[PDB]
C-alpha cells in the first residue's frame, strides 16, 4: 500500500501516510412518538342508534390520523368497495377532509350505493357522484335493527319529482301528486305520502334484514400537510458505531447514556460549529450523547525496501483495544509491529510524543529519544580549566539561491 | 467533502489530484513545526547539570532553575508563564517533542552559562567562577574590570531586584496567543462553512439524495463539491501564507539563542 | 396611552437544546425599547407579522382572544376560549358580535351566535406574555407566566417565551381582538420585525440575556 | 459583487462566510502597515534638537 | 450542447493553473530568503572574519 | 445496437435517461449515461383494430 500510494517500487526510510481507519456501523433503529391514537371513528361506526335512509348522517371527520387498517381488515364487514384508489394505499396518503355518511337499508339494497345506479334508494334517496373518490362498508345488523312484531322506525322515501343531485338531501314531506288534480293535502285517489317504512322482523330471508352502511368520501382541496401514514421504530442501542434516525435526524456515530438536562420542549442539542451532539428518545424521553465514531489515520513505518520489507503500523490516535505479537500504546496512537526496548538512542523515524522507531534490535522497536550525552561541569568558586592545544576544524553548509524559470502559455494549456 | 456517502465519492474522483496537492501541502508544514523546535531548542550537545551548591557570588537563580518538586520539573517563572497562554475529517498531531524534554533543553542551556560562560557554545565546556565571568563580560562593553569586582555586592542586589520584578510584572504574552487565536478561529470557518448549500437545495448530503433521483441529483451534489473544494482551497493556502511567518521567527529565534545566550552580543 | 418595553418579547427560537453560547439569530421578534399600545379595562386590531400580548391581574379578565381576516362569516377563523373550566381552541366559520365578550349566575358567552363548518376542535398579582405568528399554515403561540409584585403596570426584566401550540390550520389572518369578564355581581399590544439578536444561554440551556443588533453602535 | 442590489445580495448569503474571510484578510495587513512604520522611525524616546 | 461541456473543462483547467501559479509564489518567497542569507554569509564569511 | 416495440403515444416519455413509470421501471430502462439515440413515430394504421 505505501508502494501504490508513492507509485514506486522502492520506498526510502521515512513515515508515510497511506490511507484511514473507519469503523463500521450495522442496522438501521428507528425512533419516534408513541403510538399515540388512531382517528375518531368510536361514535361513526359502533352507534348504538344509527339514522334513517331518507335523512342520512353527516360527519366531517377532520385534522387526525386516521388508519384505514383496523378498517380493512376487521373482517366484520360484508362488503368493503374501494373506487378512486384502492383499499392498501389509504395508509399512505393525505387529503383534506373525509366526510362519513351513515344509515340503514334493506339486504340487497346494497348494490345501489355505488357510483351511476338507479333504484328507489340511489334515485331519490342517497345519490353518490359519478367520479367518487371514497369507500362504501356495509355490515349485516339483524340482531340490533330488527324486533318481533316488525321495527316500524326505518323509513324511506318512495315518491319524488325529481332524482337527487350527488350528495343532495331532502327531509320534506309535503305530500306527492298524482294525475292533474289540487289534493290540498289529503290521500285519495291519485296521490299519497312520500314516506314508507321498512317492516323489519327477525324471521325474514337474508336480503330482506337489515345492513348498517358507511360511506366514506375523501375530498382533497389544499394545505400545507396533514394526516399520514404511521413510522416504525426498533430499539436504539448503546456503545455500538450505529447508523440512527430519531425521528428526522439522520446520523452515524456511538449513543451513550448522557447526564444533561434540556428544556422539557428541546429534541435534540448542538455544539459551537453547529453539530448535533445529543438527542431526546421520542419514547422514553432521555438525553442521549453521540460523540463521533472511532477513526482517524494509518501511516506505515518502513526502515526502506533496500534494507527489509517488514513493516509496522501506526494507528493514528486510538485505543489499541478496537483495531480490528506487538501492540504497544502511544500518546500519538496505537503501534504494531514494533517492539518497545527500555534503552533510549538518538531519534531516527519520528514516531511522536518522544517517541522514535528503529531497525535495530531483527525488527522494529519503540523508545523514548535521547536529548543527549550528560556532561557535568566541575565548577567550584576558585577553579578554572585552560586548553593546552586546538584542532582546526572544516565544516560544509549548503544553500539554495535559485529555481527553475518556467513560463506557460494560458491558451495553449 | 463528501463524508460518509457515495454518490459523493464517486463525483469528487473526477477532479483529479486536488486532494493529494492539499495533503502534500498540510503535510509540509506539519513536518516544519518540528523542525523549527529542533532548531531553537537543541542546541547543545551534552546535558548540562548545575553543582549542588550555589555560590555564585552573590548572585542568585533559584527562580530560573528547574524545580525538583514537580513532576514537569520546570522554572517558577516557566510555571508561570505556562498558565497564561475529533471532527469531520479533522486531526491534530502530537509534537514530537514533549515540553518536559523541551524544558530539559532551556535547563541545559542555562547551566551551561551558569558554569562556563561561553565556552560550551564553541566546544567543551571549560568551568569559570561566576564573578571572574562577569568581569571578563564587562570587559567586552568596555568597562574596565575592578569595576565589578569592587561592586560586586550592589551588582548582585541590583541583578536579584531585577529578577524578582520580572514575576510580579509577569503574574506580555499577546504575541502567543494570537497565534493559537488566529489558528483556532481559522479551524473554526472550515467547519461552519459545511452548512452552507452554495446554491443547491440543502447543504446535507442525504436530503438532497433521498428526495431526488440520480440525474437529479448529481446536479446539486456537484455544486456542493464545488463550493465545499473551495473552502479548503481557502483554509490550505492560508496556512501555508501562516506557516511561513512563523518560520521567519523561529529563525530569528535561532539566532537570539546562538547569539545571547551562547556569547555577548 | 403608550408605554415602553425595555427588553421584552425575547422567545426561543426552536427546539434544540444548548448552553452557554452567545448564539447569532435572524427573526422576527419585537425591537428593544418599543412603543406598546396600552389599553384598559376592547377593539379590532391588526395582526400584520407577530404580535407580543402582555396582561396583568389576579382575577381573570382576558379570556382568550379571536383571530382572522373578517372575523365572521364567508370566511374562517380562529376562536381561543377560557371560561372558568379550561381552555377552547375551536376552528370553524363563525358569526362574531361586533362586541363580542363573557359575563360573570356567572352565565356568559355572548361572544357569537354561529358555528359552521368547523374544520378543528379541541377542548379540556400575575403577568402573563404570548408571542403569536403564523407561518406556513402553522400558528405557532410562546407564552410565558411570570409573578409581578405589582398588580397591573408593566414591569422591566428580562423573561425568554417558551413554545407552547403548534396548529396546521392554513387560516389566513389580518386581524384580531380580546375577549373579556364583563361586570355583573390593563393589557399591551406590541408588533413583530425581522431582527438580528444575540442571544446568551445558560449552562442548562436557558437565554438569560440578549442583545438587539440594532439598536445603538455599541450593540 | 452585487452593489446595491438586494436581489444579488440574498443569493451571495449561500456562500457563507467569504466575505467576512476577506474583509478580515485584508484588514489585518493595513494595520501590519502602521506597525511597519512605528518599528523602524519610533526608535527614540526623547526628541532631541 | 458542446458549449456546456466546454465550459466544465474550461472551469477546472483554469483553477488547476491558478493553484499552481499560487503554490509558486509561496515557494519563491522561501527561496528568496535562502538567497538573502546566502548573501549576508558571503560578506560576513567570505570577506571578512565573523 | 437497435432495440424495438410499441407502446402508448404519451409513454414515450419515459424512453429516456433517468425516467420512472410503469415502462421504464420494469418493462425497458436506459442506463443514466446513455449514448445512442431515440426514435418514435406513430403507428395507428398498422397496429390498431376495429
Ligand atoms: C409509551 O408506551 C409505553 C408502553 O407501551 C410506556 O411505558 C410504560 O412506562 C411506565 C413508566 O411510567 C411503566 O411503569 C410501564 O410499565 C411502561 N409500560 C410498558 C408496557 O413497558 C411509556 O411510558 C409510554 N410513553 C410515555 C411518554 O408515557
Ligand atoms: C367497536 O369497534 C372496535 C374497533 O374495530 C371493535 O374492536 C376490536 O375487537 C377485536 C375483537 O375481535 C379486538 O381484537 C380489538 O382489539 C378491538 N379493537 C380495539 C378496541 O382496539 C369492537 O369490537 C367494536 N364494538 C364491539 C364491542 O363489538
Ligand atoms: C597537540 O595536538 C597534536 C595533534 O593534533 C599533537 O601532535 C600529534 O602528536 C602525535 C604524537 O606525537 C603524533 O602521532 C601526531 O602525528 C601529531 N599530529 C600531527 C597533526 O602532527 C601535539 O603533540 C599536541 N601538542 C601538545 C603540546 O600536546
Ligand atoms: C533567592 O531568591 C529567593 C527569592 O525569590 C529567595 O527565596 C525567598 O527568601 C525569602 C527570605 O530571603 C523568603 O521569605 C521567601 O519565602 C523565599 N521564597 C521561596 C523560598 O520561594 C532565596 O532564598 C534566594 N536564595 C538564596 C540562596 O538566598
Ligand atoms: C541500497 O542498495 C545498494 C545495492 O543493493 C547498496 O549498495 C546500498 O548500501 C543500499 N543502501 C542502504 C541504505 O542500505
Ligand atoms: C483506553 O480505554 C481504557 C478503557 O477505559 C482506559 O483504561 C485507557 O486509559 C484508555 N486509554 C488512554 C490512553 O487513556
Ligand atoms: C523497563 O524498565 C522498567 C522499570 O520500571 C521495568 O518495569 C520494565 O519491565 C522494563 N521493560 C522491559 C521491556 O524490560
Ligand atoms: C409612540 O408613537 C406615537 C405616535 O404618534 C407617539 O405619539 C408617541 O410619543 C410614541 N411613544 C414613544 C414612547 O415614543
Ligand atoms: C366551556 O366552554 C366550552 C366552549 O364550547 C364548552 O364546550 C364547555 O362546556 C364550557 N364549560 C362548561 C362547564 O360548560
Ligand atoms: C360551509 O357552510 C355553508 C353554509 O352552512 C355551506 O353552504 C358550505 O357548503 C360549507 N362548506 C363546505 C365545504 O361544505
Ligand atoms: C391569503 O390571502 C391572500 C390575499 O392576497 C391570498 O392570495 C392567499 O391565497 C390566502 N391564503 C391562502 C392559503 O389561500
Ligand atoms: C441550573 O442552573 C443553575 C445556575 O446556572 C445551576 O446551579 C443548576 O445546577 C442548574 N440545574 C438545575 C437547577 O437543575
Amino acid at each position: 500500500e505505501t508502494k501504490c500510494t508513492l507509485k514506486s517500487f522502492t520506498v526510502e526510510k521515512g513515515i508515510y501516510q497511506t490511507s484511514n481507519f473507519r469503523v463500521q456501523p450495522t442496522e438501521s433503529i428507528v425512533r419516534f412518538p408513541n403510538i399515540t391514537n388512531l382517528c375518531p371513528f368510536g361514535e361513526v361506526f359502533n352507534a348504538t342508534r344509527f339514522a334513517s335512509v331518507y335523512a342520512w348522517n353527516r360527519k366531517r371527520i377532520s385534522n387526525c390520523v386516521a388508519d384505514y387498517s383496523v378498517l380493512y381488515n376487521s373482517a366484520s364487514f360484508s362488503t368493503f368497495k374501494c373506487y378512486g384508489v384502492s383499499p392498501t394505499k389509504l395508509n399512505d396518503l393525505c387529503f383534506t377532509n373525509v366526510y362519513a355518511d351513515s344509515f340503514v337499508i334493506r339486504g340487497d339494497e346494497v348494490r345501489q350505493i355505488a357510483p351511476g345506479q338507479t333504484g328507489k334508494i340511489a334515485d331519490y334517496n342517497y345519490k353518490l357522484p359519478d367520479d367518487f373518490t371514497g369507500c362504501v362498508i356495509a355490515w349485516n345488523s339483524n340482531n340490533l335493527d330488527s324486533k318481533v312484531g316488525g321495527n316500524y322506525n326505518y323509513l324511506y322515501r318512495l315518491f319524488r319529482k325529481s332524482n337527487l343531485k350527488p350528495f343532495e338531501r331532502d327531509i320534506s314531506t309535503e305530500i306527492y301528486q298524482a294525475g292533474s288534480t289540487p289534493c290540498n293535502g289529503v290521500e285519495g285517489f291519485n296521490c299519497y305520502f312520500p314516506l314508507q317504512s321498512y317492516g323489519f322482523q327477525p324471521t325474514n330471508g337474508v336480503g330482506y334484514q337489515p345492513y348498517r352502511v358507511v360511506v366514506l368520501s375523501f375530498e382533497l382541496l389544499h394545505a400545507p400537510a396533514t394526516v399520514c401514514g404511521p413510522k416504525k421504530s426498533t430499539n436504539l442501542v448503546k456503545n455500538k458505531c450505529v447508523n440512527f434516525n430519531f425521528n428526522g435526524l439522520t446520523g452515524t456515530g456511538v449513543l451513550t447514556e448522557s447526564n444533561k438536562k434540556f428544556l422539557p420542549f428541546q429534541q435534540f442539542g448542538r455544539d459551537i460549529a453547529d453539530t448535533t451532539d445529543a438527542v431526546r428518545d421520542p419514547q422514553t424521553l432521555e438525553i442521549l450523547d453521540i460523540t463521533p465514531c472511532s477513526f482517524g489515520g494509518v501511516s506505515v513505518i518502513t526502515p526502506g525496501t533496500n534494507t527489509s520489507n517488514q513493516v509496522a503500523v501506526l494507528y493514528q490516535d486510538v485505543n489499541c483495544t478496537e483495531v480490528p505479537s506487538n501492540v504497544f500504546q502511544t500518546r500519538a496512537g496505537c503501534l504494531i509491529g514494533a517492539e518497545h526496548v527500555n534503552n533510549s538512542y538518538e531519534c531516527d523515524i519520528p514516531i511522536g510524543a518522544g517517541i522514535c522507531a528503529s531497525y535495530q534490535t531483527q525488527s522494529i522497536i519503540a523508545y523514548t529519544m535521547s536529548l543527549g550525552a550528560e556532561n557535568s561541569v566541575a565548577y567550584s568558586n576558585n577553579s578554572i580549566a585552560i586548553p593546552t592545544n586546538f584542532t582546526i576544524s572544516v565544516t560544509t553548509e549548503i544553500l539554495p539561491v535559485s529555481m527553475t524559470k518556467t513560463s506557460v502559455d494560458c491558451t495553449m494549456y | 467533502i463528501c463524508g460518509d456517502s457515495t454518490e459523493c465519492s464517486n463525483l469528487l474522483l473526477q477532479y483529479g489530484s486536488f486532494c493529494t496537492q492539499l495533503n502534500r501541502a498540510l503535510t509540509g508544514i506539519a513536518v516544519e513545526q518540528d523542525k523549527n523546535t529542533q532548531e531553537v531548542f537543541a542546541q547543545v550537545k551534552q546535558i548540562y547539570k548545575t553543582p549542588p551548591i550555589k555560590d555564585f557570588g552573590g548572585f542568585n537563580f533559584s527562580q530560573i532553575l528547574p524545580d525538583p518538586s514537580k513532576p514537569s520539573k520546570r522554572s517558577f517563572i516557566e510555571d508561570l508563564l505556562f498558565n497564561k497562554v475529533k471532527f469531520n475529517g479533522l486531526t491534530v498531531l502530537p509534537p514530537l517533542l514533549t515540553d518536559e524534554m523541551i524544558a530539559q533543553y532551556t535547563s541545559a542551556l542555562l547551566a551551561g552559562t551558569i558554569t562556563s560562560g561561553w565556552t560550551f557554545g564553541a566546544g567543551a565546556a571549560l568551568q569559570i567562577p561566576f564573578a571572574m565571568q562577569m568581569a571578563y563580560r564587562f570587559n567586552g562593553i568596555g568597562v574596565t574590570q575592578n569595576v565589578l569586582y569592587e561592586n560586586q555586592k550592589l551588582i548582585a542586589n541590583q541583578f536579584n531586584s531585577a529578577i524578582g520584578k520580572i514575576q510580579d510584572s509577569l503574574s506580555a504574552l499577546g504575541k502567543l496567543q494570537d497565534v493559537v487565536n488566529q489558528n483556532a478561529q481559522a479551524l473554526n470557518t472550515l467547519v461552519k462553512q459545511l452548512s452552507s448549500n452554495f446554491g443547491a437545495i440543502s447543504s446535507v448530503l442525504n436530503d438532497i439524495l433521498s428526495r431526488l433521483d440520480p440525474p437529479e441529483a448529481e446536479v446539486q451534489i456537484d455544486r456542493l463539491i464545488t463550493g465545499r473544494l473551495q473552502s479548503l482551497q481557502t483554509y490550505v493556502t492560508q496556512q501555508l501564507i501562516r506557516a511561513a511567518e512563523i518560520r521567519a521567527s523561529a529563525n530569528l529565534a535561532a539566532t537570539k539563542m546562538s547569539e545571547c545566550v551562547l556569547g555577548q552580543s | 396611552a403608550y408605554t415602553n418595553s425595555f427588553t421584552r418579547g425575547v422567545y426561543y427560537p426552536d427546539k434544540v437544546f444548548r448552553s452557554s453560547v452567545l448564539h447569532s439569530t435572524q427573526d422576527l421578534f419585537l425591537p428593544f425599547f418599543s412603543n406598546v399600545t396600552w389599553f384598559h379595562a376592547n377593539p379590532v386590531l391588526p395582526f400584520n407579522d407577530g404580535v407580543y400580548f402582555a396582561s396583568t391581574e389576579k382575577s381573570n379578565i382576558i379570556r382568550g382572544w379571536i383571530f382572522g381576516t373578517t372575523l365572521d362569516s364567508k370566511t374562517q377563523s380562529l376562536l381561543i376560549v377560557n371560561n372558568a373550566t379550561n381552555v377552547v381552541i375551536k376552528v370553524c366559520e363563525f358569526q362574531f358580535c361586533n362586541d363580542p365578550f363573557l359575563g360573570v349566575m356567572e352565565s356568559e358567552f355572548r361572544v357569537y351566535s354561529s358555528a359552521n363548518n368547523c374544520t378543528f376542535e379541541y377542548v379540556s398579582k400575575n403577568l402573563r406574555e404570548f408571542v403569536f405568528k403564523n407561518i406556513d399554515g402553522y400558528f405557532k403561540i410562546y407564552s410565558k407566566h411570570t409573578p409581578i409584585n405589582l398588580v397591573r403596570d408593566l414591569p422591566q426584566g428580562f423573561s425568554a417565551l417558551e413554545p407552547l401550540v403548534d396548529l396546521p390550520i392554513g387560516i389566513n389572518i389580518t386581524r384580531f381582538q380580546t375577549l373579556l369578564a364583563l361586570h355583573r355581581s390593563a393589557y399591551y399590544v406590541g408588533y413583530l420585525q425581522p431582527r438580528t439578536f444575540l442571544l446568551k444561554y445558560n449552562e442548562n440551556g436557558t437565554i438569560t440575556d440578549a442583545v438587539d443588533c440594532a439598536l445603538d453602535p455599541l450593540s
